[PDB]
């Protein structure tokens, strides 16, 4: 919707140079960002784009929330591709980072790539779930890692911060044949969001 | 195009490399490329030196050089060519390979914007210091090996693969020349920082091994024998043949017990001409081990000549041929009294500590403790009124 303040965690990973999405994962992770900034944008021009990492043995702040569609690319270019997304670590910098924001209006949202069958625990997952819907924090799951076969640890993420609240959490999964990651991201709802009160 | 390469590889391999060499054929076509380089690794393990893997990696290298990580196909080669028995097979591949490298990071390095090409450059680099080593020219590979040092240092990180690569060049040098010293100290370096990942086999950790201990009992001032039993590489070498009384040369040289080193090695030297033809040295390493030890455990620092001659089992004469030895290794340094029959040491060089000497040094700590609370007791008591 509009009045959001939206980090997008970009995933970072090993299987990020599969040929499942052309010409590989990472860099059509790359045009997904650009879209959802520009949609954002044209809603309403108070929002703001921050941009994360996975790569490292732990994410990293990058940027901070800044209305500049350039500020966010030379960080993707200035990040690796070797380190792995734990989801974690990514949920809490991002928490971080959302308590500073141009005006404090806005909501609280993540967005989260995941090219990588989640290691970490459920229950430890489950913990910060819960964590998240207390600050009016939802994560939409962009969900292309467990397509390469894994269950389902993402249900239960989705439920546990989805209730009364106008930002909602979505789980939207993408077509593993080749088709082009950013415009199946960017047709699905992104600003044709619905509230959940 | 290449289904059909693949398909006429593994009709000729062996049914052992089967199961193995179908996942490559699913895995390229589904595009998961990730488990692509789990199934390469997992077949090259048991397939080393079978001449279907160089046939096979020719397909791969052409076809991917940014779709799968860089140094993931990189030491794939490595690995390959050290198991290739033509020389010359090697020089030229490696050539070819790395002029396309070189080419290819001028476009792809900021298309990708975030993969670089540029630590694969050193890779097979250091592949090239070791081929020259395999045609034995030693002018070659030691200009190849000052400028493989150079670039290591201009990093301010290193990845471990990389610096592996350089220890290896480095290994073989060595060894030729035959200095045993220098290899040694290498070894060690190399040793710690590799992989976890098994692309070294048993036989080479083995081979090692053996280089290591020949070394220690060869050498002149090696006394970090306890950190090879202490370490991996010796301490589960033990079980052929060789590594018993080899290991038990190393626990004799320790504890200094002569009779034990000598009635081994007898035995030994015979079977094996590279401790036969150092054998000056050999026998007299253990008496230099002896001699710097004794002034250690002792709290003061001077030895009779008498004492000296019972513990080597040296006549007086030899006893004062042994000290001036020693000091000239530069094991030890000091004074020398042949008419008070004394030698005053002055220093002693560093040395690894075990627990034992933990213990003997942390009772020499207890006393000065003492003598630091009690002198002060007294300067508290004398001029308690004048503190301001």
């Amino acid at each position: 919707m509009v009045l959001e303040a939206t980090v997008l965690v970009i995933d970072n990973s090993e299987y990020s140079r599969n040929g499942d999405f052309p010409r590989t994962r990472f860099e059509a992770q790359i045009d997904s960002v650009e879209f959802i900034f520009q949609a954002k944008r044209n809603s309403n021009p108070e929002n703001t784009v921050g941009l994360i990492s996975g790569a490292g043995a732990n994410p990293r702040v990058l940027s901070t929330f800044t209305a500049e569609f350039g500020k966010i690319l030379a960080g993707l270019h200035d990040t690796q591709i070797e380190g792995k997304l734990h989801m974690a670590t990514a949920l809490q910098i991002a928490q971080l980072t959302l308590k500073h924001r141009q005006n404090k209006v806005q909501h609280q949202r993540i967005v989260a790539f995941v090219c990588s069958p989640i290691s970490d625990s459920r229950d430890e997952l489950i913990r910060l779930a819960k964590t998240l819907k207390k600050n009016n924090v939802a994560v939409d799951i962009i969900n292309f890692g467990e397509i390469e076969q894994n269950t389902e640890l993402l249900d239960e993420f989705i439920a546990a911060v989805n209730n009364p609240q106008e930002e909602t959490s979505h789980l939207l999964t993408v077509t593993p044949g080749p088709r082009l990651l950013y415009e199946n991201i960017a047709s699905s709802p992104i600003i044709l969001e619905e509230g959940s009160s | 195009e290449i289904d059909t390469i693949l398909s006429t590889l593994r009709m000729e391999a062996d049914p052992s490399l089967h199961p193995l060499f179908e996942q490559f054929e699913k895995f390229y076509e589904e595009k998961l490329w990730f488990q692509l380089s789990e199934s390469l690794t997992k077949f090259f393990d048991d397939a080393k030196s079978t001449p279907l893997r160089l046939r096979l990696y020719d397909n791969f290298v052409s076809k991917f050089y940014d779709k799968i990580n860089q140094l993931s196909v990189v030491k794939y080669l490595l690995a390959s060519l050290k198991d290739s028995k033509d020389f010359d097979e090697s020089l030229k591949y490696l050539d070819d390979l790395k002029a396309q490298f070189q080419e290819l990071d001028s476009k792809k390095q900021r298309n990708n914007g975030s993969k670089d090409h540029g630590d694969g450059i050193l890779l097979i680099d250091s592949e090239i210091a070791r081929t020259y080593l395999l045609k034995n020219d030693l002018v070659k590979a030691r200009d190849l090996l000052d400028d493989l040092e150079k670039t290591l240092d201009k990093k301010d990180s290193i990845p471990l693969r990389i610096t592996n690569s350089f220890y290896s060049t480095n290994s073989q040098y060595f060894k030729f020349k035959n200095d045993f010293n220098s290899f040694y100290y290498t070894s060690l370096l190399y040793l710690s920082t590799l992989e976890p990942s098994t692309s070294i086999t048993l036989a080479e950790r083995q081979q090692l091994a053996y280089d290591l201990s020949i070394s220690a009992l060869l050498g002149d001032k090696i006394y970090n024998f306890g950190e090879l039993l202490h370490h991996p590489i010796m301490e589960t070498i033990v079980n052929d043949s060789n590594y018993d009384w080899l290991f038990q040369l190393l626990n004799a040289l320790t504890v200094g017990d002569f009779d034990k080193f000598d009635s081994l090695i007898k035995v030994q030297i015979s079977k094996i001409p590279i401790l036969a033809q150092h054998e000056s040295f050999l026998r007299q390493k253990i008496c230099l081990m002896t001699l710097i030890e004794t002034v250690f455990v002792k709290n003061i620092r001077m030895l009779s000549f008498e004492d000296i001659s019972k513990a080597t089992h040296l006549p007086k004469d030899n006893v004062e041929h042994l000290v001036m030895r020693a000091i000239s290794l530069g094991l030890l340094k000091g004074s020398i009294d042949q008419v008070n029959e004394l030698v005053t040491i002055s220093w002693v060089q560093p040395r690894i500590i075990s627990g034992d000497q933990i213990t003997k040094m942390k009772d020499r700590l207890v006393e000065w403790n003492d003598q630091v609370e009690k002198l002060g007791k007294k300067m508290e008591a004398r001029g308690q009124s004048i503190w301001v």
